């Protein structure tokens, strides 16, 4: 199916003393496969994934180089904003960005992204067409205007098509075994009474891969979204992922509900009942 | 500026056995700033082997993070999460419910 | 594979 390349990065300014803390991450998929970390030891990006330990030391200084670049425009950043919001030098803010690339089951470029975030509010995005940029309020203006007569976008444009699409497929080709396998959700269903007339039916999917999954219940072959609740997919910390769906039912008519799982890893949706 | 309180899950990583290695995680998501205090609890006591992973965020820019460690459920222990933020005026404290 | 060059805003 489709695959993406994507990067985030967050630096929180420390006001009192020295640099701002600086974290990034790239993923592939759902897979998490390089890091940087300031205010650790080893100050080089570090691998998370180990088909990316294949990559040589060229790669490895290559990419702590630029990720240290990354660093120090989000350091000039968090001062820039501080001037352009007309803030004090007492308080803690906070610059995020992510970009990437889309590609389809084919492996040809699809889309591709660059947002940038401050204090958690949306500041400058690059547009779909990767041509143009969407500016939330007048000091990110004053930034699309610098970046058009620098010519940002055209930089950005060729990475994304280019490099970013490139460089994931080898990444799906180095880390085929895992990246390239679906691991179908293990389902099954628990029970539990409150009162002597009413009854909770939870409807489990574990161990699946990529995150990306739909739980639903039906009662008497209808979709039922009332008396429900639906948690948040939550990472197991072994690379795959949970989620849960329950329903409240008067006792009794447990049988009237289904539970109806989705995920591409399963060439036909599956149902559960209790 | 913007503040969200964190959701709060609190899970093992295999399906739970006494006497059967496992992990205790607790999720953390949907929270702004970054800035946090998420501590593991056996019996009501912190548990100082515990680990995270590297900070990320989703598309409304909120963040999130796994905090982990390794246990053993027993029948007699009690985990929890206990979960300080900006947005709390006490720390929320989430029972692993391993019946759920 | 990072992107080469980050413009300051």
């Amino acid at each position: 199916g489709s695959h993406s390349m994507r990067y985030f990065f967050t630096s929180v300014s420390r006001p009192g003393r020295g640099e701002p803390r600086f974290i990034a991450v790239g993923y592939v998929d759902d897979t998490q496969f390089v890091r940087f970390d300031s205010d650790a030891a080893s100050q080089r990006m570090e691998p998370r994934a180990p088909w990316i330990e294949q990559e040589g030391p060229e790669y490895w200084d290559g990419e702590t180089r630029k990720v240290k670049a990354h660093s120090q425009t989000h350091r000039v950043d968090l001062g820039t904003l501080r001037g352009y919001y007309n803030q004090s030098e007492a308080g803690s803010h906070t610059v995020q960005r992510m970009y990437g690339c889309d590609v389809g089951s084919d492996w040809r470029f699809l889309r591709g992204y660059h947002q940038y975030a401050y204090d958690g509010k949306d500041y400058i995005a690059l547009k779909e067409d990767l041509r143009s940029w969407t500016a939330a309020d007048m000091a990110a203006q004053t930034t699309k205007h610098k970046w058009e007569a620098a010519h940002v976008a055209e930089q950005l444009r060729a990475y994304l098509e280019g490099t970013c699409v490139e460089w994931l497929r080898r990444y799906l080709e180095n880390g085929k075994e895992t990246l390239q396998r679906t691991d179908a959700p293990k389902t099954h269903m628990t029970h539990h009474a409150v009162s002597d007339h009413e009854a909770t039916l939870r409807c489990w999917a574990l161990s699946f891969y990529p995150a990306e999954i739909t739980l639903t219940w039906q009662r008497d072959g209808e979709d039922q979204t009332q008396d429900t609740e639906l948690v948040e997919t939550r990472p197991a910390g072994d690379g795959t992922f949970q989620k849960w769906v329950a329903v409240v039912v008067p006792s009794g008519q447990e049988q009237r509900y289904t539970c109806h799982v989705q995920h591409e890893g399963l060439p036909k949706p599956l149902t559960l009942r209790w | 500026m913007i503040q969200r309180t964190p959701k709060i899950q609190v899970y093992s990583r295999h399906p739970a056995e006494n006497g059967k290695s496992n992990f205790l995680n607790c999720y953390v998501s949907g929270f702004h700033p970054s800035d946090i205090e998420v501590d593991l609890l056996k019996n009501g006591e912190r548990i100082e082997k515990v680990e995270h992973s590297d900070l990320s965020f989703s598309k409304d820019w909120s963040f999130y993070l796994l905090y982990y460690t390794e246990f053993t459920p027993t029948e007699k222990d009690e985990y929890a999460c206990r979960v300080n933020h900006v947005t709390l005026s006490q720390p929320k404290i989430v029972k692993w419910d391993r019946d759920m | 594979n990072l992107v080469p060059m980050v413009a300051v805003v």
